[PDB]
């Protein structure tokens, strides 16, 4: 966000000084040979650099940040800027011309949280789960305790796929989000259906089961035993994904070598 | 009729600054 | 811009040069004259000029 704006403005002077001298590697006959005019118009520079104003290149270091985060939208970047140079060319000073430098060498450095938001979800992810998890009624259920294996392999789960895994609180009843595309949105707050059978061994609405087929993955002998219905569908989902993953390279097998054909004895 | 003739390897108006006849200038 | 003391020269050369014929023979039907081209030194004179 700062070459950006390096690469959007600024067309050196070691580089000038190193080919008007022929210090360069490539082609040292470079600059002797140009017409008299220039070899006078740049000898005279690295003699005595000429000044320069920076303001607005480290402005648009700045704006290239913000549009790029997502304040001022990508189309008013014309009028933020135009505000933000006329700001800083009123009260303009050491102070602010500083006050600036600081703020376009940190924000393209203290970019690492902004990384970790998008490497942990860690705004939308856990702190929205380790918020519904304190929703949750107590964390002792009567029948089972299986329970803290379950609830401990959906933080896992939102902690290990970054692709969206997004929790929203779509109002009273946080909902759990599969991906951007969001066509597996199975509800968290419907799930106090599931403080039912912790712990036993047709009363689960899909939405339940898209939870279960949704973690399963991420379950290996935790929910465990014969603890019902929980344990095993548990197992059969995992079982089920193992063949389908079976099944799809099998189907991509079997219409490489050539309708619906593989469809039929393949489901 | 026949042409051939030679000088073609293109052409040079080196740059550092640019090309002749002017663009627009009389 | 132009190129530089590379291309052209201080020294005085000459744009037109004369070339008063050196012999001039004759007959009825012809004409003959015999000029001493001096390409000078240094200088390239291309025919077409």
């Amino acid at each position: 966000p700062a070459m950006l704006a390096a690469l959007q403005s600024q067309p050196d002077w070691a580089a000038a000084m190193d080919r008007i001298l022929a210090l360069t590697t490539r082609n040292p006959e470079a600059f002797r040979q140009q017409p008299q005019a220039n070899r006078f118009s740049a000898i005279l520079e690295a003699v005595v650099p000429s000044r320069t104003n920076p303001t607005h290149e480290k402005v648009l270091a700045i704006v290239n940040a913000l549009t790029e985060s997502k304040a001022i939208r990508k189309d008013e970047a014309g009028l933020i800027y135009n505000a933000l140079l006329e700001r800083v060319a009123r009260y303009n000073s050491t102070n602010v011309q500083a006050n600036l430098d600081r703020l376009t060498t940190d924000v393209r450095e203290a970019v690492a949280q902004r990384e970790r938001f998008m490497h942990d979800t860690n705004l939308g992810s856990q702190v929205a789960l380790n918020a519904f998890l304190s929703t949750l009624p107590a964390n002792v259920p009567r029948g089972q305790e299986d329970y803290v294996s379950f609830i401990s392999a959906l933080r896992l789960l939102v902690a290990e796929v970054p692709q969206s895994e997004v929790y929203q609180s779509g109002p009273d009843y946080f909902f759990q989000t599969s991906r951007q595309g969001l066509q597996t949105v199975n509800l968290t707050q419907a799930f106090k259906n599931l403080q039912g059978m912790w712990g036993v061994r047709s009363l689960l609405t899909p939405n339940t089961r898209l939870l279960l087929l949704l973690i399963a993955p991420f379950t290996n002998s935790s929910t465990i035993s014969r603890d019902s219905y929980l344990g095993h569908l548990i197992t059969l989902y995992r079982e089920a994904i193992g063949q389908t993953q079976v099944d799809e390279q099998t189907f991509q097998e079997i219409t490489s070598v050539s309708d619906t054909g593989s469809l039929e004895a393949t489901l | 009729p026949r042409h051939g003739s030679r000088p073609f390897m293109g052409t040079w108006n080196e740059i550092g600054t640019s090309q002749l006849n002017g663009g627009a200038f009389s | 811009v132009a190129p530089t003391h590379d291309v052209t020269t201080d020294r005085s050369q000459r744009l037109t040069l004369r070339f008063v014929p050196v012999d001039r023979e004759d007959t009825a039907y012809s004409y003959k004259v015999r000029f001493t081209l001096a390409v000078g030194d240094n200088r390239v004179l291309d025919m077409a000029s």
